[PDB]
């Protein structure tokens, strides 16, 4: 051949157990509202309900994980302490 | 020359009064002499014209500043107007320097000029004002006032620090590097809007750590130490966390090389410099540009993903193309090219069959839109005399039916020639600026909510505007209070539980979870 | 002698150790690369300039084709 690839320096991304099909807290979906929002428009003003990402790469609704901060907050999908590393999918 | 003459007059008057008159004889005499000379010359001799205070400071007369400071210090309200005029000159210079009208300014040059001005003023202060507290306070206030004016200055500061950190070609030794870093952090001290600064610093970290390594290998510790004595223990922690992610990545590279060697040295993944990062730390939320992976890299990526998915159970290795690089071995000598995972698919298609066009590279490859145009322009348009992908229809704009060819270009004197079309002159186009502004706005909007739910759970209640002052004071060192934004956002949580903060029943708030 | 030159002696012994580690790792990586058949039975060694008196390491001469390919593969790795 005329051009042959010798080295490749790709970067791989990964997530723990985000479950796109279902919030592990609310069991609706990774998107499309939560159990305590229901109607998408209602009185939301651009739907403040977003997706919360922690240092443990686990994804839930920001509303879903905000209700669990009051009591024990141990990211119930693992033993890591839940943080807030990214907002929005 | 008036200051020297009046100083000589004061000296001769005091000598005469102490030698030719009684023993004390000096308090009313010197007081009235000062009140007549300085209190009358103070208003007009420093501002009117013809080398007053502003001109004698612009040209850099150290002796004039020193003698003026040592003379006006005796009379009250002299340092006040001195610092007022100095601050006025500083505002004028900053407005002449922070001017936004006009495109085509170099951010690194702008930050270098600002740092040079700051260093010049600090040297003048040290040499003349004898480190007076009032002058330092006035210059600090002036810097806070004219630097916070622009909201794009933090971005230029981040670009300057990235330029200084990428390679220490200027100032090989460490003393001048340390001094320039201290000056940079001092300049950043009198700066607001730290959120955009941190965001752009993290973006620069991602750019410099996901590219060719061995930039400094030691200055990262100095940077994080300075950021812990300036920002604190907030996002500097996430920075060192993604550095640890890089560490984990290299451990994975060596362990996967060992595993491949045990299961038959992977020929497809001969030099698989694959990297593993987390979504939360690095801003890789846009890691889904599904496009055909070249046969050998496809198999290599599949093998790496299978090894990783098993190693750490649950490792969904998403595929992406907008990161990394590669070394293409071309072949009269064998010169190795370089592709930043953008031209790999087009070059592989050319290897499979030459004489392609835009339709061929847009039909049978499943390519995105903007990145396609960017990569095509980088490979074809705006190329110096080292072209690796030539075309017959020589034109600036991109057509559809244009055939692509290849040129030898023996101008490369080594075997490792790279096409570094990316990371060009800092343009900061409107779409990227708008998207990063929206991202930082959402970041602030969630940060304020996090603060209000972390603080107010252990504090008292507000009636009309009591707790908003506290929440703005806690965020005074972060960014602007934005009263309308916080007022519109605090009333959005009333729709559900956890301190709904009922507006009609504002007498008491629900101190529950 | 003491500890004047014995340390450098054991240092060049460690250089030999590093060299044999390099031989085995390059043999392992040879099957991965192997651009041509030039990289066959390779017994390459890696030493440091300071330890061994190899300051005269610039005989610029041509290499046979199979050794040429082997040296190119080793240099690329
Ligand atoms: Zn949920
Ligand atoms: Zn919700
Ligand atoms: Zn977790």
């Amino acid at each position: 051949k005329r051009f042959e690839v010798k080295k490749w320096n790709a970067v791989a991304l990964w997530a723990w157990d985000i479950v796109v099909d279902n919030c592990a807290i609310c069991r609706n979906h990774i998107m499309d509202l939560c159990i305590e929002c229901q109607a998408n428009q209602a009185s939301a003003t651009s739907e403040e309900c977003t997706v919360a990402w922690g240092v443990c790469n686990h994804a839930f609704h920001f509303h879903c994980i905000s209700r669990w901060l009051k009591t024990r907050q141990v990211c119930p999908l693992d033993n890591r302490e839940w943080e807030f590393q990214k907002y929005g999918h | 020359v008036y200051i020297k003459k009046v100083e000589a007059r004061i000296n001769e008057e005091i000598e005469r009064v102490m030698h030719c008159l009684d023993k004390s004889t000096e308090e009313p005499i010197v007081k009235v002499v000062e009140r007549e000379l300085i209190s009358k010359h103070m208003k007009t001799i420093v501002e009117m014209e013809n080398s007053g205070l502003v001109h004698m400071l612009k040209n850099g007369k150290t002796e004039d500043l020193g003698c003026m400071y040592k003379l006006f210090s005796r009379v009250p309200n002299g340092l006040k107007t001195m610092c007022e005029c100095m601050s006025s000159y500083l505002r004028e210079q900053g407005k002449a320097l922070v001017s936004e009208e006009g495109e085509g300014k170099n951010p690194v040059d702008y930050i270098q000029g600002l740092l040079d001005l700051k260093s010049r003023f600090d040297r003048f202060l040290l040499e003349s004002f004898n480190n007076d507290r009032l002058f330092k306070q006035t210059i600090a206030g002036d810097f806070e006032y004219f630097l916070n004016l622009n909201s794009r200055s933090p971005e230029y500061l981040s670009l300057f620090i990235d330029d200084k950190l990428k390679k220490g070609v200027k100032g090989l030794t460490e003393q001048e590097v340390e001094t320039i870093l201290d000056k940079a952090m001092v300049l950043f001290r009198f700066m607001q809007e730290k959120d955009v600064f941190e965001r752009y610093y993290k973006q620069h970290l991602a750019r410099r750590l996901l590219t060719n390594k061995s930039v400094s290998d030691d200055s990262e510790k100095n940077m994080i130490s300075k950021l812990k004595t300036e920002c604190g223990c907030q996002f500097t922690s996430k920075l060192e966390g993604m550095f640890r992610d890089m560490s984990i990545s290299n451990t994975t590279m060596d362990e996967f090389r060992q595993h491949l060697q045990a299961t038959g040295v992977s020929l497809g993944g001969v030099d698989l410099t694959v990297r593993v990062l987390t979504t939360g730390y690095w801003p890789t939320q846009s890691a889904t540009p599904k496009c055909n992976i070249p046969p050998a890299p496809r198999h290599a990526f599949e093998i790496f993903r299978r090894f990783y998915l098993a190693k750490h159970s649950g490792r969904q290795l998403t595929l992406q193309h907008h990161m990394g690089s590669a070394d293409l071995n071309a072949t009269t000598r064998k010169h190795i090219l370089q592709v930043s995972t953008f031209q790999m698919t087009i070059l592989m298609l050319f290897n499979n069959r030459e004489k392609y066009t835009f339709e061929e590279i847009q039909q049978e490859t499943d390519i995105p839109e903007r990145e396609l145009v960017r990569a095509l322009q980088s490979l074809a348009c705006g190329k110096p005399t080292q072209r690796v992908l030539t075309k017959e229809p020589k034109s600036k704009e991109i057509e559809n039916g244009h055939i692509f060819t290849v040129n030898d270009q023996f101008t490369s004197k080594l075997h490792r020639v790279k096409i570094q079309t990316v990371a060009a002159k800092q343009g900061e186009s409107d779409p990227e600026r708008k998207e990063t502004r929206q991202k930082v706005d959402d970041d602030r909007k969630h940060e304020i909510e996090a603060a209000i739910v972390r603080i107010m759970k252990s504090r008292k209640k507000m009636q009309h505007n009591v707790l908003v002052a506290e929440v703005t004071q806690q965020l005074k060192a972060r960014f602007l209070p934005s009263p309308v934004v916080i007022k519109k956002r605090i009333e959005g949580l009333i729709e559900r539980e956890y301190l709904a903060r009922t507006p009609e029943d504002r007498k008491v708030y629900t101190y529950v979870a």
